């Protein structure tokens, strides 16, 4: 309707909808995902067999 | 060495075990086992790599 | 003992002989591919001595 942003839960378990609110301000949202560190790679190998 | 035929040395009268073995190679009772490993041998992580020394 | 046998190379594909060895290096990034095979280095995480194979 030009009003609600609709998203599809591609893995929905049954059949449902959830209506939620999100304000323009970052503090106005109910739940806050606040990343600190992301996708930092690690590298190495095992000296007994040289497999990476 | 690896055995090709059951009871290697069954027909080798040679008493000197070293020579009896040379005979087993010649007569195809036993084959030298030296060979490359199936690739999985070193992929299990439960692996042993022959040392090189000096 | 004594063994006699054949090694012949006519060209392109017509390669004949008793045992072909035929090493596999494709996909392995080599400095002078004529070398065949490659080195790997780890270095122990406890003792800090190097390790190579």
């Amino acid at each position: 309707g030009g009003k609600y942003r609709v998203y599809i839960d591609q893995y929905a378990k049954q059949d449902y909808f959830t209506v939620g609110y999100k304000g323009p301000n970052e503090m106005d949202a109910g739940i806050y995902y606040a990343p600190y560190v992301a996708l930092t790679p690690l590298r190495g190998s095992d000296p007994k067999n040289f497999q990476p | 060495y690896k055995v090709l035929e059951d009871t290697p040395f069954a027909t080798i009268e040679e008493s000197d075990l070293e020579l009896a073995l040379q005979i087993a190679i010649v007569l195809l009772k036993v084959r030298l086992f030296s060979d490359a490993a199936s690739t999985s041998k070193f992929e299990s992580s439960d692996s042993e790599i022959a040392d090189a020394r000096f | 003992y004594v063994i006699v046998g054949v090694v012949e190379n006519i060209g392109e594909k017509e390669i004949v002989g008793s045992i072909f060895y035929a090493p596999y290096t494709e996909g392995l990034d080599l400095d002078d591919p004529e070398h065949v095979g490659a080195f790997k280095v780890v270095v122990d995480p406890e003792s800090l001595q190097p390790s190579i194979g």
